[PDB]
């Protein structure tokens, strides 16, 4: 009986891999491009990361000595 | 067809081991 | 020296089966008691199993451990010890449980 | 004086306050320590299936 009513639980599906595969290369092409995106927008804050580090190690050093 | 897709195993989840390596491709730390 | 005895097919499947040898722990402890490790001959072999890391390579291995274990043994310490058998348990230990 | 020592206790607290977050956002890493074709993968993985399985 299990069996049979896992049988059933059973989805019928495609032998033919056409439909998942074209879905495949849209996932890909997708991931592609939105990883393209990141590592553009990931250069320019590496860049502003290191211009606001440089004013921060200002602050540090001045308000150190300054009230010490 | 075979078409490459990039995975990179970001299904899975240190300054010692830092520390050792430079240790020994410039020596001393201090210099 | 020798004459090198050779064979071109024989050697990729012995060279297959080598690299899952090194998948086995215990055979890395027999292999340090042996002291294969103290001969450079053996380390440059290991280089040349390198190239089973390649993906057409790399396709035909069956235990996927051996790539770690390789990279492993890369540090001369873990040479010395897996000649010892606690840290040998450790290591067959800690695939039983991946496993 | 104790006045005046609370001054500045909150004083200092204040630019505690002003660099922990200019440090918060400025998140602090250390830095970083091929392309797949799934016809060998697939292959791959289906062999690895049976040995890598009770």
């Amino acid at each position: 009986m299990q069996i049979d009513t896992l049988i059933n639980q059973l989805p019928g599906i495609s032998t033919a891999p056409k439909h998942q595969l074209e879905k495949i290369k849209k996932l890909q092409n997708s991931i592609e491009e939105k990883q393209l995106e990141r590592k553009s927008l990931e250069s320019e804050n590496e860049d502003l990361k290191l211009q606001l580090a440089k004013r921060i190690e200002t602050f540090g050093r001045l308000s150190c000595v300054l009230f010490q | 067809s075979l078409d490459p897709e990039i995975i990179g195993g970001q299904n899975n989840f240190n300054l010692q081991q830092i520390f050792q390596k430079i240790i020994q491709e410039r020596g001393p730390f201090r210099d | 020296l020798l004459s090198k005895v050779p064979d071109d097919k024989s050697r990729f499947e012995i060279e297959l089966e080598f690299v899952q040898m090194l998948s086995n722990p215990w055979y890395l402890n027999f292999l340090a008691q042996h002291k294969y490790f103290e001969d450079e001959a053996f380390l440059q072999y290991l280089e040349y199993m390198e190239y089973w890391r390649e993906p057409e390579y790399v396709k035909f291995i069956i235990y996927p451990t051996c790539l770690h274990m390789l990279t492993l043994l890369k540090n001369p310490q873990f040479r010395n010890d897996i000649s010892r058998a606690d840290l040998s348990k450790q290591v067959n230990d800690e695939i039983y449980y991946e496993w | 004086i104790s006045s005046l020592l609370k001054q500045d206790k909150e004083l200092d607290l204040q630019i505690q306050d002003c660099m922990r977050e200019m440090t918060s956002i400025y998140d602090t890493h250390l830095p970083k320590t091929q392309k797949v074709n799934a016809e060998t993968l697939l292959d791959y993985g289906r062999k690895l299936s049976k040995f890598s399985s009770a």
